[PDB]
């Protein structure tokens, strides 16, 4: 997977972009947590778990909330613009840490 | 702690 930053279009079906996230908290980034299969992002096939979102509509989430980000997410509308970059050891260090 | 559904 290209580990720069990506240009990602998602045409949102009423039920929503069809992923979670998680992070926004002490510092840390806007992470995909789950790809929900037969959704938006699953189709598109372009987003994975382990993905943060630097941006969503131009709107830079590199420093958001996670309420923040959520708030960004759900009004972007039907044509969503992300940027998106694949960082699978930040997201494992997270994970293997919520194990305990 | 928190995942939120978008």
């Amino acid at each position: 997977i290209p580990r720069e930053p990506r240009r990602i279009v998602i045409h949102r079906g009423s039920t929503g972009l069809g992923f979670n996230i998680v992070g926004g908290e002490d510092g840390e980034g806007i992470f995909i947590s789950f790809i929900l299969a037969g959704g938006p992002a699953d189709l598109s096939g372009e987003l994975r778990k382990g993905d943060q979102i630097l941006s969503v509509n131009g709107v830079d989430l590199r420093n958001a909330s996670h309420e923040q980000a959520a708030i960004a997410l759900k009004n972007a509308g039907q044509t969503v613009t992300i940027i998106a970059q694949y960082k699978p050891e930040e997201y494992s260090r997270f994970e293997a840490n919520s194990r305990v | 702690k928190k995942e939120t559904e978008v």
